């Protein structure tokens, strides 16, 4: 009940058990290399399909012989997308009318959203083609084909999550390619004319079948039958599903936006589109699983040419040339292994001449880079995919000597030094002072050398020792073993991950495998005890020496691997890697870049001087894969590098784990239905190689190490940089490693001269580091290399001469009706929506055309939910069991209006365009609230929505939900089920740190202490939020997040029906706004006009059982888009025209008129940037080593104090609270505590303690162009401004939009000009008393129960250096 | 004798670091230089043990005495001297074959089988065979960059660039003129006194019995 | 003092040697340098050989 | 002179420890 | 005072490392 087959495809495409599915029907079928498949006994519970009738008569007249799945795919899409306008009766609820409607109504409202904030009228007209109903049904070629397969994978999602009864089944006809879903498999059907099509033969037609048939005569086979069927498995169905809605969101998003431009628009043109999809599919059915070697080109296709936008040097088009090469030499392989003509394959070489002269502008191309999964995924193979690992990791590597030794030096240097300016001081050498002499008199002057001096002394680093540093014992989080993970089973019992019918024997041990369920079982759990596993090399036992891999789910290549370890050995690497990552991973900057033409000049000329003004910096960066990194490393080389890290850490053999083992296992995949080609029973135990399995791994493996392989990385760059002479700064994303280098210039050079300059020096880099790192095993293979002036890696984003591009359909086009939640629950789906919309948004600058994709997806999730609900029997619809009659349009868009806040379900709120961290978002969803029934005429139905019926709930539900209201609606589906989990905790845990943690007693506990933090006399529930979370209580809630994403936890009939109920009490209080009302609450809100005093009722009314009379502060903040109103100072000529127009304390903005980059011309405001940076105008004592929980009573510390008065009895209270984390006194304690005593409690605490948002949730080039000035606000630039509610940094966020936004599509040029100013405004502006909370009363409970917890409890605080 | 003592000590500290990281790096089971060549010459490859060598040159010739044959050892050397030689003015440049380069040019036109495919199989033949594909290349694309199609791009890189001045077009040889490309067929003309390419003639077809028609652009 | 004498002229022509071999020096990697490591460890550790040690007897490394 | 009698017995330590190292290969 | 003694022993110990060293050089590496 709780888990159901996934909505979206995730899981690589594996086509092994359908080669026995055919078997047991009498077809013919080849997919599966594996020779155990041709022969073996069909497993029952496939072999028992065979018997279904209905399964019997759908294969009637059709033929022996069947065809893979791709070379169907082309006519499979082709079908569908023509044929699915004849099923309409089908799908007839999703009321697909209702869809268009409702996304066109939500444009017009926000459109009348924006006019009003911004201050001019008619700055977004009407395209009257894109606002009628018949557009989207007549123009987009996707749309049917979407709504269809919407429906058919609902259906097919009940079908496969049904155990399996032989009467479950479903189907679809049509005019061509029929369908069948049976247990896990879909079947194709097609007719046999449409796949010869006037040819000699099958084979003749489609080549790539000659690997099945290699040259038979097939036609006695194909005479008498008229349909051909394909087999293949549930997941090629979701793919499919998947593809349908990506081209949709797509084709509708570009357009959109090219009716709104029509003369620039940063989408590719719908011509591009139209015939990329077509070759495409043509390329996939010609070649099958291969043609993805050649649409796997599309993204070094489009940087490549991006790459050619700058000032010309022949160097420029370079890669564009290399990928034109590398791409034709896959194609002549592919021709001679399938013997294809060359007047047979033209779809390829349209697919690469369709990307090249297209010209597009470096926008649109980085747009387009996004398609790259809108064809599908391929078939994988184990056997394939492990020649590749195999090979890489068994090779013979040839190594200098002297480049190793040079890089081991320079890695304990950069040891050195970061101490040093950390510490001020050397530490504690134990090695003799004589056999180094440079360092020794540095040493006996407590000075450190020079960089420039470095290189010449290098070799006196090997002979330095020291003391240990970082200890052991603590590490910061310690719940990263609580996480989720997938290990391996124990190497008794290695078979049991096999069929038994495959496999042939029955294996003599059979086997629990997941991390939340063996964390919970191990008894003990010391974190010394794992450190003693280690040290003693208890691993090497033969119970500790297996692995396996898994392959990954939604790529193109022949398939990556990530491995997995048994438990026990997976918790040696997770405390190796977490060690590391606190202590010494801190000495290597892995991320110091950032982009150089964003840069200040005096911070560029400091950075680039080698040494220590009439300089020019110019910088060129160039690119390196770190995935190909980890097979290549080999133990000559490591051994001295995990050596050294021992010593820092004082233990012994804890980081050579992975050498050490990982040579003595078996590798292999865990396939249920292919195992090992040549283990039989007697060979069982020491299997001999095949081409599945393999023994001897020298390398590494993709994660296992990660964190040293990064600083060895490191060591080599530094090791380049000290060689050349040269400053470099590199960064590392997932898996690129970018790397600028920084060249100095006399001021009178020519453009050309430092641009051909510039390259050549990172050149030079380029070429020092392939010989560096080939000498260390690892090879740079140049081809893909490239080496340029202006584009760049920085954060997940791309920049071309300081200037982002946009990437919004990357997150834009996988929106879609359901989300992976529990139950299928629908704020999880509108939820997940509203998120991807926020994101989609701060990646663009077009706002409309992605707006109307999310809209039509919330009210088709309502729809589709309302009739085919998996949680219920098959046709239900939940709106009639509810309400006794069907809910109508009106009622559906009430509920989509309403906040969540006020228990709506509306998740798309305006005024996350402009910042997404909304300081109140009870008054920002009141503004939206009273707009949107303003634009619907219906504004007397305000008092009655906002007016619901206050449950019932504790001091704790409000502790947890500060900000919020008591209203049942707006509550989630999990803290139902979160007393479930607890239970199952305290019945199948043996584990003594969450026996110890979840004691007999815990829930008293909790309700006594979210009773008293509410106990003060003015209650502040923000201040009580941030003291829950850091007690123990805090704790338990964050253990209790970890586990629930699990099953058999979760999960344990009377489950469904609890289940059922309340989804049909959350519709009621959704969907029906009469039945909650209370009249006395709209009789006394009706008073109020201004939006503050209404929240402040609400929150007085909504809370009054657990306040008692006391009064509440430090909630309730203005929205600014109500404080602050736009008004124009001075337009150019040029912007009257186009926006229609005719004709104190306050801050100012501007545009500033001086451009430093452009591409790729200066005409948009996007496409440009400038010199400016508005948002960067916005402790006597410390330990080395703080752990958590020191930390966190440093923090409570420092919040009570500050909340309470000085003359009050503060240590009292402190105790209670301090003795449940660490075991300090008192008084040690303040002298960690920083500067206090400035601040008032109600103001200063939502700044002091807040969480903020340091810039526009836009694209940052609107910001280098925007003069932004805070001075002219008069007596609030601290009197009564430290007094006010107005926040100073969130006034800059504001501006910023509001330019971006008003200019996002006029037509700029050289003689325009922008300025405005925001104006303050009387009504929600307050000035709020200093005032001090009140404890009448010490807490009185025994919290000092955890001495044993080193999860909770700090036994011994400051054992680091005091520092 | 201070400076001669002196620089002894550091030397020798040197040494000493120098090779006890080679010792520990590769220790205990490095096969030394007898037993390399006994366990090479009786099995044909070298033994699963690290080995140290002289220079990376006497890597690449570590083979059998018997016969010479190609073994993991050796490849690993000639990948390492491929990388070794490398030069930062050439690092990541196109290689181009005259098929190569071809391709390169049908990928930026317009269109299939029109006098612009046959014009570009012509010069990059002529190009690669006098050793000026890679300027030849540079100069195509600086035509493109200033704003003009692969069309214009030709026909000025035949008038203007070096290699192609008083070059006679190439004779290709046909069955008949049915057998020219379709979209060509309207170009056609009569052979001139002496043609050659900085002219706008592409190519000479010579029909089985001896009718030459020339190609005009 | 010529006894010194000859024997620094002897020591500085070794070491000078020495340094520019090492700066041609070049190696390569095998498979038994992992195993025989973590054989060793554990001999160090406790004074037996590893348990199942019949692969590092395929490996040539337990001995 | 003190400081090149102790730097040359120093490194006489440190090349029989690497002398012995050698001898196990040999 | 009993280093400059040391001294002038040690170097031949020295020597004699440095002989032993360029004789091991000729059994490990490898130069055909
Ligand atoms: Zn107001």
């Amino acid at each position: 009940p709780t888990q159901y087959p996934d909505a979206r495809l995730s899981s690589p495409i594996i086509l092994d058990q359908c080669d026995l599915l055919a078997r047991s029907l009498g077809l013919y079928s080849h997919y599966s290399h594996n020779p155990k498949l041709r022969n073996c006994r069909i497993p029952h519970h496939i072999y028992r399909l065979r018997n279904s009738t209905a399964l019997k008569t759908f294969l009637q007249n059709c033929s022996i012989l069947t065809v893979p799945f791709h070379s169907i795919w082309d006519h499979i899409l082709t079908s569908i997308q023509y044929d699915a306008i004849n099923h309409v009766d089908d799908f007839k609820y999703l009321l697909p009318s209702e869809l268009v409607k409702y996304a066109n109504w939500d444009n017009e409202f926000l459109k009348a959203y924006l006019n009003k904030i911004l201050g001019l009228d008619h700055v977004f007209s009407a395209s009257a083609r894109s606002q009628c109903e018949d557009f989207s049904p007549k123009e987009n070629p996707y749309y049917w084909g979407m709504l269809l397969l919407v429906h058919l994978s609902q259906l097919a999602r009940r079908i496969k999550g049904q155990r399996g009864s032989l009467r479950s089944n479903w189907k679809f006809i049509g005019t061509d390619l029929e369908l069948f879903g049976i247990a896990d498999f879909v079947i194709f059907k097609v007719p046999v004319k449409t796949i010869i099509r006037n040819a000699v033969s099958l084979q003749a037609s489609k080549p790539g079948l000659r690997i099945w048939y290699r040259d038979q005569n097939l036609t006695p086979y194909l005479c008498d039958d008229e349909f051909i069927v394909s087999v293949a498995s549930y997941e090629c169905f979701i793919m499919i599903k998947d593809v349908f809605i990506e081209r949709y969101n797509t084709w509708e998003i570009c357009a959109r936006a090219w009716l709104e431009d029509s003369d620039g628009a940063d989408y590719p043109p719908l011509d591009v589109l139209g015939e990329l999809y077509n070759q495409g599919d043509q390329i996939i059915a010609m070649y099958l699983e291969d043609g993805f070697k050649l649409i796997k080109h599309l993204e070094p296709l489009c940087v490549s040419c991006i790459q050619t936008h700058g000032i010309f040097t022949p160097r420029k088009y370079w890669f564009q040339s290399q990928m034109i090469k590398s791409y034709y030499d896959e194609l002549h392989d592919l021709n001679l292994k399938l013997q294809i003509s060359d007047n047979k394959a033209e779809c390829a070489q349209n697919f690469i001449k369709t990307i090249v002269q297209a010209k597009l502008t470096p926008q649109q191309y980085c747009e387009l880079f996004s398609l790259q999964k809108h064809w599908g995924h391929p078939v994988l193979y184990n056997d394939v995919a492990l020649d590749k690992v195999k090979k890489h990791a068994q090779s013979t590597k040839i190594l200098k000597p002297k480049v190793m030794f040079e890089t081991f030096c320079v890695f304990k240097f950069i040891v050195a030094k970061n101490h040093y300016h950390s510490q001020g001081s050397w530490y504690k050498t134990t090695h003799d002072l004589h056999l180094t002499p440079y360092l020794r008199q540095h040493i006996v002057s407590n000075s450190f050398p020079s960089q420039a001096e470095i290189y010449q002394h290098l070799w006196e680093w090997y002979f330095v020792e020291h003391e240990p540093l970082f200890s052991t014992k603590i590490i910061s989080d310690l719940s990263i073993f609580i996480k989720d993970r997938a290990t391996a089973v124990n190497q008794e019992c290695w078979d049991s991950v096999f069929d038994r019918s495959v496999l042939g024997y029955n294996p003599p041990v059979r086997f629990s495998k997941r991390v939340p369920e063996q964390f919970l079982g191990q008894a003990d759990f010391s974190l010394n005890q794992i450190l003693e596993f280690a040290e003693k090399l208890e691993y090497l036992a033969p119970s500790y020496r297996n692995f396996s891999f898994s392959l990954k789910e939604k790529e193109l290549n022949i398939g990556r691997t990530f491995g997995k370890l048994p438990y026990r050995v997976r918790n040696v690497q997770t405390l190796a890697e977490a060690l590391l990552a606190d202590g010494l991973a801190k000495a290597f900057p892995s991320n110091m870049m950032v982009v150089t033409e964003r840069e200040q000049k005096e911070a560029l000329l400091h950075q680039a001087s080698w040494h220590h003004e009439n300089a020019i910096v110019r910088g060129a960066s160039f690119v390196t894969d770190l995935e190909k990194y980890n097979l290549a490393f080999r133990y000559e080389f490591t051994r001295h590098f995990i050596d050294y890290c021992n010593r820092c850490y004082g233990v012994k053999n804890l980081f050579d784990w992975m050498h050490f083992l990982i040579p003595l296992c078996y590798m292999h995949v865990s396939d249920f239905y292919s195992p090992p080609h040549c283990v039989t029973e007697d060979n069982r135990n020491n299997p001999p190689d095949c081409a599945n399995a393999y023994h001897y791994h020298l390398g590494g493996i993709e994660g296992l190490q990660q964190k040293l392989w990064t600083c060895i990385s490191c060591a080599q760059i530094t090791l380049v940089e000290l060689k050349t002479k040269l400053k470099l700064k590199s960064s590392v994303m997932g898996d690129n490693q970018c790397i600028t280098t920084l060249s100095l210039f006399p001021i009178d050079a020519p453009n050309d001269y430092q641009e051909n300059e510039a390259e050549l020096n990172a050149a030079r880099v380029a070429v020092e580091l392939a010989i560096t790192t080939g000498y260390s095993g690892i090879f740079l293979k140049p081809e893909e290399t490239f080496v340029h002036s202006g584009f760049i890696y920085f954060g997940k984003k791309q920049y071309l001469n300081g200037v982002q591009l946009p990437q919004s359909l990357k997150t834009m086009a996988r929106c879609g009706p359901l989300s992976d939640s529990i139950f299928d629950d629908l704020q999880g789906s509108l939820a997940s929506i509203g998120t991807s919309f926020e994101r989609g948004t701060s990646e663009t600058r077009h706002i409309f055309p992605s707006r109307w994709i999310a809209s039509f997806h919330s009210m088709l999730a309502i729809n589709l939910l309302n009739q085919n609900h998996l949680g219920f029997p098959l046709g239900f619809n939940i709106d009639i069991s509810c309400f006794k009659k069907p809910l109508t349009f009106s009622e559906k868009l009430i509920a989509l209006i309403t906040p969540q806040v006020l228990g709506g379900l509306s998740f798309l709120n305006p005024e996350k365009l402009f910042y997404r961290n909304i300081s109140d978002p009870l008054t920002s969803g009141l503004f939206q609230l009273k707009n949107a029934l303003e634009f619907l005429e219906k504004e007397e139905l305000f008092y009655i929505l906002i007016s619901k019926k206050p449950g019932l709930a504790d001091a704790s539900d409000f502790v947890m939900n500060p900000l919020g209201l008591n209203v049942p609606g707006s509550k989630e589906i999990i803290t139902f089920l979160r007393q479930t989990v607890r239970e199952n905790i305290t019945i199948t845990s043996q584990n003594r740190i969450i026996n110890s943690l979840f004691h007999i007693g815990s829930d008293l506990e909790d309700q006594r202490v979210c009773e008293w933090l509410l106990s003060s006399n003015p209650v502040m529930s923000r201040f009580a939020a941030d003291i829950f979370s850091r007690t123990p209580s805090g704790k338990r809630l964050q253990v209790l997040g970890y586990l629930e994403g699990t099953r058999t936890l979760l999960a344990s009939g009377t489950m469904l029906m609890k289940l059922r109920e309340l989804t049909r009490n959350r519709w009621k209080s959704w969907f029906s706004y009469i039945d909650a009302l209370d009249d006395d609450l709209s009789e006394s809100l009706e008073k109020f006009t201004c939006t503050v005093d209404v929240a402040n009722f609400l929150r007085a009314y909504s809370w009054s059982d657990v306040l008692k009379g006391k009064r509440l502060i430090g909630a309730t903040l203005p929205c600014l888009l109500e404080q602050f109103e736009v008004k124009w100072i001075n337009l150019s000529e040029d912007l009257r025209e186009q926006f229609n127009l005719s004709s104190l304390n306050y801050v100012s903005c501007a545009l500033d008129r001086k451009v430093v980059q452009k591409h790729p011309s200066v005409n948009r405001l996007a496409w440009t940037i400038g010199n400016r940076a508005p948002y960067i105008g916005s402790p006597p004592l410390r330990v080395n080593c703080p752990s958590a929980a020191l930390k966190e009573a440093i923090e409570m510390v420092s919040r009570l104090l500050w909340v309470t008065q000085g003359t009050a009895d503060r240590e009292k209270l402190l105790i209670p609270l301090l003795n449940s984390r660490v075991n300090l006194d008192y008084q040690t304690v303040l002298n960690f505590l920083p500067t206090h005593y400035s601040g008032n409690i109600v103001h200063r605490y939502n700044d002091q303690y807040g969480q903020h948002s340091f810039m526009a949730n836009r694209m940052s080039n609107t910001s280098t162009r925007a003069i932004i000035s805070t001075n002219t606000l008069g007596k609030y630039a601290g009197q009564a401004a430290i007094d006010s509610n107005i926040i100073f940094q969130n006034t800059i966020n504001l501006g910023v939009a509001v330019l971006d936004i008003a200019l996002s599509l006029a037509k700029l040029s050289s003689a325009s000009n922008v300025t405005f100013r925001l104006m303050l405004n009387k009504c929600c502006t307050r000035h709020v008393p200093s005032e001090y909370l009140y404890f009448d009363k010490p807490l009185d409970v025994d919290l000092n129960k955890y001495m044993d917890n080193e999860l909770v409890y700090d036994n011994d605080p400051l054992c680091s250096g005091i520092k | 004798m201070g400076r001669t003592l002196e620089a002894i000590s550091k030397g020798m500290s040197e040494m000493l670091a120098k090779y006890d990281h080679l010792v520990i790096s590769t220790g205990r089971t490095t096969a030394p230089a007898a037993a390399f060549d006994a366990y090479l010459n009786e099995h044909g490859v070298p033994p699963p043990q690290p080995a140290i060598f002289k220079d990376l040159g006497v890597a690449q010739q570590a083979c059998s005495k018997g016969t010479m044959v190609k073994n993991a050892t050796t490849d690993a050397a000639d990948k390492m001297s491929k990388v070794l030689e490398l030069s930062e003015e050439t690092f990541s440049k196109p290689n181009l074959s005259a098929k190569d380069l071809a391709l390169l040019l049908f990928t930026h036109l317009p269109g299939n089988n029109t006098p612009f495919h046959i014009l570009a199989q012509v010069l990059s033949k002529i190009a690669y065979k006098s050793g000026k594909s890679g300027a030849f290349l540079d100069a195509f694309h600086q035509i493109l960059s200033e704003g003009e199609n692969a069309q214009a791009a030709l026909t000025r890189l035949s008038r203007t660039f070096d290699a192609f001045l008083g070059v006679v077009p190439p004779v290709i040889r046909v069955k008949n003129f049915q057998t020219v490309p379709r979209p060509c067929q309207k170009s056609l003309r009569a052979v001139p006194p002496n043609p050659t390419i900085d002219k706008g003639w592409v190519c000479v077809y010579s029909s089985e019995q001896g009718e030459t028609r020339a190609l005009k652009i």
